[PDB]
């Protein structure tokens, strides 16, 4: 009927703010620390929860989550880790969404990997190099286990290609990149009222009240990569001051 | 023609071999490329353009020569040479940059970028850009430039600027994840030349095409001199390139048997291989869906070669369709394998070969004892060795 | 058919009379030999069988015939003339020297010599020489001037793999001149076997010929390519000088065309005026060096003025005696460039067409775009590049700064 | 007329013994050493010096005078200092020949050179690149001068070419080369009665007479030059033996 992460967006609308999206990856420093971070995500008030899942090759992550995503492949972390760190977040009444790159997915099986994340709790697949052209698999796998798939738009997306990605996409999405993050979510609104989130290295509570204005989220993903790395309570701290600049 | 794809990229149907694998950033430059080259790739001023450099200044067509005193080391076969060594700059990849670097210049591109591994297609790259006025950036794994040093000189005496990569395992496939991240910040005004058979669509149909010169000539020559289609055709196959060129024009041709020889490194059970085909499966990498060494989660197992240019864990789609097929046969080459077919080589034919082009060598010996006494065998000969000096001298103690 | 005779020199080997350029300057030691290998090139030259077996080598092996390129980047820094590059630099081992080597390897092969050996200063000849000998079966030693062993190590490496003995010579100037003067004591010992692969336009009668004939191939095809693509004879060719192998290769087939300039470029160096130079048309005077009478540098007592260029090839303070007899009779020009002059050139053909030409090359890639502010605009020049820069890449990245 | 060192020769042959022709190069160490090295020879023996002109090039030159011909040039040494030689050679009483590559004569003037090799008191030229097919000038200047003219033969020669080598020269003819050098000596001497000179690496008083059995002079030069390098008194000791190899009785 409706989108997994409608609710939450539709809460947030009530409450005149934006979405707080936070993304951590599985497995950094390791697979116990990072699920206990990203716990602490959910108490200090992240309405979602990107849990990255590490690729060996991750052409479009930073370098903050690029080393980070390479320190816990060296420590071993698995795909299945991700599934785990997905039930431990909704244990504890958070909500979380999936961001990785295909292949592993492929490895996995579409369909067996959109049964398991829904099993465990996640609500939806971010899929930052799987366009819908070649979303066949994904299209029916996010239907029958009722998962939303979450697109990435880009600035140079062209007008045909960003109604059909928006067209395909289910929950919110993903404006990825001067002017061109506002510019960007009002092409999308213009043809569709399907929230828009909006990436855009936040680091700081001032950067996080700019972007609530116009887009339905926030996603900061580097900035708390880079808290957790000094300590957990750094995150706490850092998350808890983005939770008040969406509110603005 | 009957081998191509569909207009997503696609070829075989149903297994999805190919399409795009790329975020939607790149969606417009992509499909810019694919425009561009269907307009062009009828043109009769761009095919004008493509027929003289390739004649006046790459040096086409490059010969088929019979290597008779190699006969007796390969069962009394008769191994025929496709002299690709002697083109300019001194491989194949020429062949492929012209066409791209002509492509560059129709669609108004100001700056042209790509990977190299055995520095062959970053020095052909340069080569062009130098002659058409184009900015030009290579990038290229840290080991990479240590083993290939001559190539980096020479890029750098043509005005390109080389970029060493030194995340991953520091080759070809690191170099290639560098000039990706560089395509998608610089997409409105860069061309991405990619240098392999692989890739997203356009770029595994559009390389084969710019490449099938190689095989028309060789599907001439070899009926002209040996009076018939050969039994075999052999090469060497990194990304698939020079494989997929020679091979194109005898797929029809049900008689003619077609074998790739890829990079078994220290040996395919060492796990310090390139052997893709071999001990690889399908998935969906550097924008294709292939054959690729990756383990039970989908992560990239980094390959290892003597060889830099065939040191690579990925193939190009159109060889995953074509093994599935049935069409073209796969088999493994090892470093010592190569180095062997390297030094017989330079001592029966007075031809140094790059390592790339030994493993085609080594494996068409081995195919010559198979198919026995009279048996045709026309060999793609990529390249030649003078990138290679300094590593086989080193191996045969000659220093 | 075959080529003609109305150039040759005579029975003797002399050009413009029968006490001229050329000759026989050598010991009777190696008379014996030097008759044996001038009957045998005289019958095999006009052996249809030979010429075949030379030609198919040519084409299937050495990826003969070499293109003909406009570089109209050029054009600007030339006066406006139009250079075209006869791209010998594209044949097999990377340079002119293979069309001359197939031809002598081929005759070892006729005459039943089991033993090859040839000097070499840029290393070309060597690596060709070498490469000969693996194709045809027959062993192969190489001399080369230590210096040159340093600043051609690429070539060094290449003749070892391809299975000759690389003797690097440390006697005189280390150089081209002192690798032939080894090659020559190897042959006065090893005349029963050993077949010398000399590899250049110079020597004692019939290697002058013999090499030339060898390189005509390199006119031949040009004069046709250039009438193809410019309409008309060219205003110039135009090639380096060492010991006159690639420029009379490409000369010859254009020396009864009356209106066609022929310009040979020698190695000047530091500076004509400095004593470090090979401008042995400028600076020297005739004399008997390495068996012909010919131009060389010379002190007043008649000792070789020991040469100097940063091109490892155009390092010889000889020249052909045939290039000698076209200077007196004013058919050819012979004009200095330096180092400075020559890696200019060799940089702007990097930068304009991304040719990598050999630094011997460069020389004459630098004289014609002087020749062509000379000419002027429209004028055409044929230019021989003899070789690539594989060779010099090193040399040159240390001459650009691209290293330090 | 008759040649210039037929009466050394012809006095050699009444005497039962071979003539004694000692190499040396001009300007090793020095000019006035070997001036000095070459007055010796006289003093002690040598029926005629070969007076040899340093060359930069020379190709026929093994490495013991290769060495002293490259320090000898180091020192400055000029083609005028051999025509000194020649002169305190003929002062002393001694019979100096020339040897030298051609360069230096044609550089110098082929006639010319001839003309004042003789007023030095030279007596012929030995040519060991000069071939007779070459010396159109040379025979002319050698004619003209009174000078003889020794060309080279080697075992390698045809039978047409030794013949013409033999024709060619005046004096005697250098046999320049186990069997090999009575074999050269025996094929002159099927063709003519010139005085065969031969040079072997002599450098002992046994092999000076094992040549002095067939030949009719022996040529010593590389063991000269050793013993110059050891002394002076060194080089009187050698020369003394070879003096006495050369005789039989
Ligand atoms: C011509 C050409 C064009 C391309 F865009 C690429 C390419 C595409 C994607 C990636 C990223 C992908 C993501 N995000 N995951 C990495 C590895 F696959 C890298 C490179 C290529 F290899 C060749
Ligand atoms: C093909 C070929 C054949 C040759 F015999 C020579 C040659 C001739 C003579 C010399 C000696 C000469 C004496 N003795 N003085 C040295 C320098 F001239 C060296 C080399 C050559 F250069 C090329
Ligand atoms: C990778 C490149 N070289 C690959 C290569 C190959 C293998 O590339 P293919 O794309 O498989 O043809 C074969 N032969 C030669 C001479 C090569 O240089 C390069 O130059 O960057
Ligand atoms: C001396 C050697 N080559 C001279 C040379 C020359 C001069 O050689 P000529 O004999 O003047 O043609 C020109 N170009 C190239 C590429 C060369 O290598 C050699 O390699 O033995
Ligand atoms: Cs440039
Ligand atoms: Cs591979
Ligand atoms: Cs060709
Ligand atoms: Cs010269
Ligand atoms: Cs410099």
């Amino acid at each position: 009927e409706a989108s997994r992460l409608g609710p939450v967006f539709d809460s947030c609308r009530a409450n005149n703010r934006a979405a707080l999206i936070g993304y951590l990856p599985t497995g950094y420093p390791d697979v116990p620390a990072s699920v206990a971070a990203m716990t602490a995500l959910v108490e200090s008030g992240c309405d979602i929860i990107e849990v990255g899942v590490p690729y060996s090759d991750p052409g479009m992550d930073g370098p903050t989550i690029a080393r980070a995503t390479e320190a816990a492949l060296r420590g071993g972390v698995r795909v299945r880790d991700t599934l785990a760190a997905v039930e431990a977040i909704s244990i504890a009444g958070g909500r979380a969404v999936v961001m990785t790159y295909w292949n592993p997915v492929l490895r996995y099986g579409v369909d067996a990997f959109a049964r398991d994340l829904a099993a465990a709790g996640g609500l939806g697949l971010i899929t930052p190099d799987l366009i819908p052209d070649e979303a066949q698999q994904w299209l029916a796998a996010s239907e029958e286990h009722r998962l939303d798939r979450i697109f990435l738009v880009a600035p140079s997306s062209t007008p045909e290609r960003l109604a059909a990605t928006v067209e395909a996409s289910r929950g919110f999405v993903y404006a990825a990149s001067s002017q061109a993050a506002p510019e960007l979510v009002g092409r999308v609104k213009a043809v569709s009222d399907i929230p828009v989130g909006v990436g855009l290295g936040v680091r700081s509570r001032a950067q996080a009240a700019q972007i609530a204005q116009y887009a339905d989220g926030v996603i900061v993903g580097s900035a708390l990569v880079t808290a957790l790395t000094e300590g957990l309570p750094r995150l706490r701290a850092l998350t808890g001051e983005l939770a008040a600049g969406v509110r603005l | 023609t009957s081998h191509d794809p569909d207009s997503g990229g696609h070829f075989g149907g149903p297994s999805g071999w190919g399409g795009r694998y790329v975020p939607e950033a790149l969606m417009a430059v992509i499909e810019e490329v694919t425009a561009a080259y269907q307009k062009e790739r009828v043109s009769q001023d761009f095919l004008d353009d493509l027929d003289r450099l390739q004649a006046n200044y790459a040096g086409r067509p490059s010969p088929l020569y019979e290597a008779t005193r190699l006969s007796q080391h390969a069962g009394s076969a008769r191994i025929f040479l496709k002299r690709e060594d002697l083109n300019h700059t001194g491989s194949h990849k020429i062949n492929n940059v012209l066409g791209q670097a002509l492509l560059a210049r129709r669609m108004g591109k100001t700056r042209v970028i790509a990977e190299t591994g055995a520095g062959q297609h970053g020095v052909a790259t340069a080569t062009a850009c130098a002659l058409l006025g184009l900015d030009c950036v290579i990038y290229m794994g840290g080991i990479d430039t240590a083993r290939q040093a001559l190539n980096v000189a020479r890029m750098r005496l043509l005005g390109a600027e080389v970029v060493a990569v030194q995340t991953g395992s520091k080759t070809l496939k690191d170099a290639i994840n560098e000039a990706f991240r560089d395509w998608v910040a610089n997409a409105d005004n860069t061309y991405y030349c990619f240098g392999t058979a692989a890739g997203p669509h356009p770029f595994p149909t559009m390389v084969r095409d710019f490449q099938r010169i190689i095989g028309m000539e060789a599907r001439v020559q070899i009926q002209g001199q040996a009076g018939r289609l050969p039994d075999a055709v052999v090469a060497c196959v990194g990304g698939g390139s020079n494989a997929i060129g020679i091979f194109h024009a005898f797929l029809d041709d049900p008689g003619v048997r077609l074998v790739g020889f890829e990079a078994a490194g220290d040996g395919v059970e060492t796990g310090r291989h390139a052997a893709t085909f071999t001990a690889g499966s399908p998935g969906a990498f550097h924008g294709s869906f292939s054959y690729l060494l990756q383990d039970e989660d989908g992560q990239t197992i980094e390959s290892h070669s003597i060889s830099a240019g065939l040191d690579y864990p990925g193939v190009g789609p159109e060889h995953a369709w074509l093994k599935e097929a049935g069409r073209v046969d796969y088999r493994p080459i090892t470093d010592s394998e190569a180095m062997d077919a390297f030094g017989l080589l330079c001592r029966m034919e007075g031809i140094i070969p790059a390592i790339e082009s030994a493993h085609a060598v080594a494996g068409a010996l081995k195919l010559g004892v198979e198919l026995g006494r009279g048996a045709v065998i026309v060999v793609n000969l990529s390249g030649r060795g003078d990138k290679d000096v300094e590593t086989a001298a080193k191996w045969f103690g000659l220093l």
